[PDB]
């Protein structure tokens, strides 16, 4: 890696410095590097590895809805040749390898190190989010696999929270959240996408009353997008 | 769009 | 070049694309890739290119002043060691490099090639703000060279806009706005900024008359701008 | 900032 002679210390720095310059793609290569160091990731770390590696595919996942909306027209119209298809596959291609890698981080050795329910929650449902993002984007023998890799993993993540966590706990309000998004958005299951997100909503306002000041802003402030989303859906 | 985790 | 193999014409309806996913780095190389097929370019094929590489060294730029602004707090503080340093020098490099590939694009072999006045004084604005971006970041031996290479290039821009366009043509409009910037920003000359930008807008004015209604709406944008400019300086 | 061409 081309990171590997740089110390962890300073790839955490640096991590931080690329995040206020809103260079993600150094973020996200200076938190690899930090990741391949091989030591287990703080709290704080483990939010910059996140921040840089959503930045990073969230360019490219609105970049492929882009170029997929231009290549659907062109299906229904003149025909301009194979442009808009290659130009589409090679940013999904380069998509699909951002995801590759964060899912390789997380099998190698993120995952199997993490026991505490805060880290080991806040990997898996990584794991169930690039799966997601694989599964946008699959037309496949494979996208059904893909599909219960995403869902194994979150299913995993909300088992772990449901037992270790409070209903505020802002993972496992951002966790239910991504894993309801699922629901509506992949498995063509919009009562179950629902249904979690009331139910996530309800059990957390009954324990706000638990909280301080901050906590309860951190917890109302993801509650909120789950109103969001229900507001939407409904 | 439905929102994800910020 | 790794656009070697793909049709001129593929290459521009790639650029195409590019902007509207904004992925202007991508719409960078496929408009290097066009000029290197060795064949002039069209108005439209001009603005392509001017738009992806101003987009790209626009986010360097961005970068670069974050960084270069924690480092002048960094000496004034504790010790924290190389990292902004070495980091504010990687997106500096990353800069340059962007800026020697246009420079390098104009000399081969847009601009000899370019005998008329719109495309001629387009390539050597061109010249000028590249010259300019590395102005912005030089502090060494050849900060004077670097300016009086982005003073020449506005310079013999200048010379033919004022000959050969009409005073609210966009073209010389556009730069003179941006010889005006250098003259404030770079060579330490307000005066000659404030002066260049109010001839400029009075005589764009005073031909405001001979336009269509989209060319009036064209000029008197640019317009906009040295009045925004002389409000700031003035 | 001084604004330049768009
Ligand atoms: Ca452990
Ligand atoms: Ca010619
Ligand atoms: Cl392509
Ligand atoms: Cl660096
Ligand atoms: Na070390
Ligand atoms: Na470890
Ligand atoms: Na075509
Ligand atoms: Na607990
Ligand atoms: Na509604
Ligand atoms: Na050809
Ligand atoms: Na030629
Ligand atoms: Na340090
Ligand atoms: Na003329
Ligand atoms: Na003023």
């Amino acid at each position: 890696g081309a990171m590997g002679s740089m110390e962890r210390a300073s790839l955490i720095q640096k991590a931080k410095l690329a995040e206020q310059a809103e260079r993600y793609e150094d973020m996200a290569a200076f938190m690899k590097g930090a990741v391949e160091k091989g030591e287990e990731l703080s709290c704080e770390e483990r939010n910059l590895l996140s921040v840089a590696y959503k930045n990073v595919v969230g360019g490219q996942r609105a970049a492929w809805r882009v170029l997929s909306s231009i290549e659907q027209k062109s299906n229904e119209s003149e025909e301009k040749g194979p442009e808009v298809r290659e130009y589409r596959e090679k940013v999904e291609t380069e998509l699909q390898g951002v995801c590759d890698t964060v899912l390789g981080l997380l099998d190698s050795h993120l995952i199997k190190e993490a026991g505490d329910a805060e880290s080991r929650v806040f990997y898996l449902k990584m794991k169930g989010d690039y799966y997601r993002y694989l599964a946008e984007v699959a037309t496949g023998d494979d996208k059904k696999r893909i599909i219960d890799s995403a869902r194994s993993a979150y299913q995993e993540a909300m088992d772990i929270s449901k037992k270790e966590m409070p209903p505020t706990n802002p993972i496992r309000l951002g966790l239910a959240l991504n894993f309801s998004v699922f629901h509506y958005e992949i498995a063509n299951s919009p009562e179950e996408a629902i249904s979690l997100a009331k139910t996530t909503f309800d059990e957390a306002m009954a324990d706000l009353h638990t909280l301080s000041e901050d906590s309860y802003k951190d917890s109302t402030l993801i509650m909120q997008l789950l109103r969001d989303n229900l507001t939407l859906w409904t | 769009r439905s929102k994800t985790s910020c």
